[PDB]
């Protein structure tokens, strides 16, 4: 089943009990899931529940070989966005994209991964939010979070999707 | 504030008086052989040694231009010496041996020399015009006068009790008052000193009981006044004699030396009390006790040993770091995530 994995974790990170949530740690460290892929157009969601006032928490794709201990966007292996004033990030690096997410959404996010025979994009309440860069690497591709303090973030990947957009053709990850 | 032992002088022996210029940067040790030792601070090491004499040098006194010291021995010549190469530019062999010489701070053609018997008359540089100051009574045989701060008058001591003062060149009697000492039996005046601002001054009487007195109380009592004194300093429980007193850099912290027992006492104008005994060597018996005027370290003459006494800034230096404050526990922050003004700089 499609879910999250036993030692992708900091013991300062608390995955909880029912591997659909994960509670924040008041600084800044990663934790990724265990369901990837590596070609191809796929699909799954975050559902963020509850924020607290001025918050930073970033969400993306990812690679496993990268930092354990990072806030999101630190590495080349993935990209990130902030709730707050809303930036994309490659390398940690402030390049303003947009305004940042707040409390009662769904962030769903979008791969798109061609081969010989790469952008992500992230959604937001539908909204397709633009695309963050091109022609990115190859690998096992993990979502990624990290958190402010510790807050209510939901992950989902069953086909009964909250938000599901009408713009673009992609598949659950719950296939796998 | 001196608290420590800090080391000492073994350079030359029969070390016998000193004091400082305005300045505070040499230090001309009075010898028994007729000599005036130099020492600096800032270097440690001796420039020039004048071997002025082969009689015991009694009185030194520096002036402000910082050139021309005045001294005078059982030679019972009042010299004057010049620190460039060692220019004996006068020589005044005269009777009646010398206590004390003392300028006028800014009009320093005329110095004070106070004789053995009678009373002190005012000398000069170059004419012998000494300018007599008539002390009354005549019988007592010790009488000690000084200037004021600025020089702008001259106040005189006797062995009776009785107080004279004049003005600095025309003698005015303007003030004249006998001292409080006991009820009957009054006493004799061994020193008289001033500040270096302020005209707060000191009574150096001989039973055991320093006075502190300032000008414009006796300015306001003036001619037959009755005085009374700031402060009243003895110490009733070792009953000691006093040898020699001084004045702090601000005229607030008195420094007044034993005479039988090698050891400092140092008080406040302002209260009053002891606050710290010094100690050195306990086999001395010290004569002469010099203060520096911008930085308190004291010197103190005994058998030819001459001490530094400062304290040693135990707190710390605090140059590097008015920033870095100390968190005593492991104290963490780690929530966080992230042309006005022309003044002269040629002045």
């Amino acid at each position: 089943r499609v879910l999250l994995a036993l030692h992708d974790r900091a013991p300062q990170l608390k995955i909880s009990d029912d591997r659909l949530t994960v509670v924040g740690e008041k600084g800044y460290s990663m934790v990724r899931a265990s369901h990837g892929v590596r070609k191809g157009a796929w699909y799954f969601e975050i559902t963020v529940d509850e924020m607290p006032p001025d918050t930073a928490a970033r969400l993306g794709w990812s690679q496993p070989l990268g930092n354990l201990q990072a806030p999101l966007g630190y590495d080349k292996f993935s990209y990130s966005w902030r709730s707050k004033k809303g930036t994309k990030f490659h390398q940690s690096i402030g390049k303003h994209y947009s305004s940042g997410y707040g409390q009662g959404d769904v962030l769903g996010f979008y791969i798109n991964l061609p081969e010989d025979t790469s952008e992500i994009i992230f959604y937001k309440n539908g909204v397709n939010q633009g695309v963050a860069y091109k022609d990115i690497f190859e690998g096992v591709y993990f979502p990624a979070i990290s958190l402010y303090k510790s807050c209510t973030v939901s992950i989902n990947f069953g086909p009964c999707f909250k938000y599901p957009p009408k713009d673009l053709t992609y598949r659950p990850m719950s296939d796998m | 504030y001196p608290e420590e032992a800090d080391g000492t002088l073994d350079c030359i022996s029969m070390a016998l008086t000193c004091t400082f210029n305005r300045w505070g940067t040499l230090l001309a040790v009075g010898c028994n052989d007729g000599r005036i030792v130099i020492w600096d601070f800032l270097t440690r090491g001796i420039a020039k040694i004048i071997s002025a004499h082969i009689h015991p040098v009694c009185s030194l006194c520096w002036s402000r231009d910082g050139h021309k010291l005045v001294s005078a021995s059982t030679d019972n010549i009042v010299s004057q010496w010049d620190v460039l190469s060692g220019d004996c530019d006068q020589r005044f062999r005269f009777p009646s041996p010398i206590l004390k010489v003392q300028y006028h701070p800014r009009d320093q053609n005329k110095v004070l020399v106070c004789p053995m018997k009678s009373a002190p008359v005012m000398l000069t540089l170059s004419d012998s015009k000494h300018v007599v100051l008539p002390v009354d009574d005549d019988s007592d045989l010790n009488v000690v006068a000084s200037f004021d701060r600025r020089g702008e008058y001259i106040y005189t001591g006797n062995a009776k009790g009785k107080i004279l003062v004049l003005k600095t060149d025309s003698q005015d009697l303007v003030a004249s008052f006998r001292v409080t000492t006991g009820t009957s039996n009054t006493t004799a005046i061994k020193s008289i000193e001033f500040a270096r601002k302020g005209s707060c001054f000191l009574i150096n009487t001989a039973d055991r009981i320093i006075r502190v007195y300032d000008g414009r109380e006796i300015l306001t009592c003036g001619r037959d006044g009755e005085p009374e004194p700031m402060q009243k300093l003895q110490d009733l429980v070792n009953r000691t004699p006093w040898k020699k007193c001084c004045f702090s850099g601000d005229g607030e912290y008195i420094v007044a030396g034993s005479a039988r027992q090698h050891a400092l006492y140092i008080w406040e104008k302002s209260i009053g009390n002891l606050v710290k005994i010094l100690h050195g060597t306990r086999g001395e018996l010290l004569l002469d006790v010099a203060w520096h005027p911008v930085r308190p370290i004291i010197a103190s003459i005994s058998s030819g040993v001459v001490s530094i006494w400062a304290q040693n800034q135990v707190e710390n230096w605090s140059a590097f770091a008015p920033d870095f404050k100390e968190l005593d526990e492991n104290v963490e922050y780690e929530e966080r995530e992230s042309e006005d003004e022309e003044v002269d700089v040629t002045s």
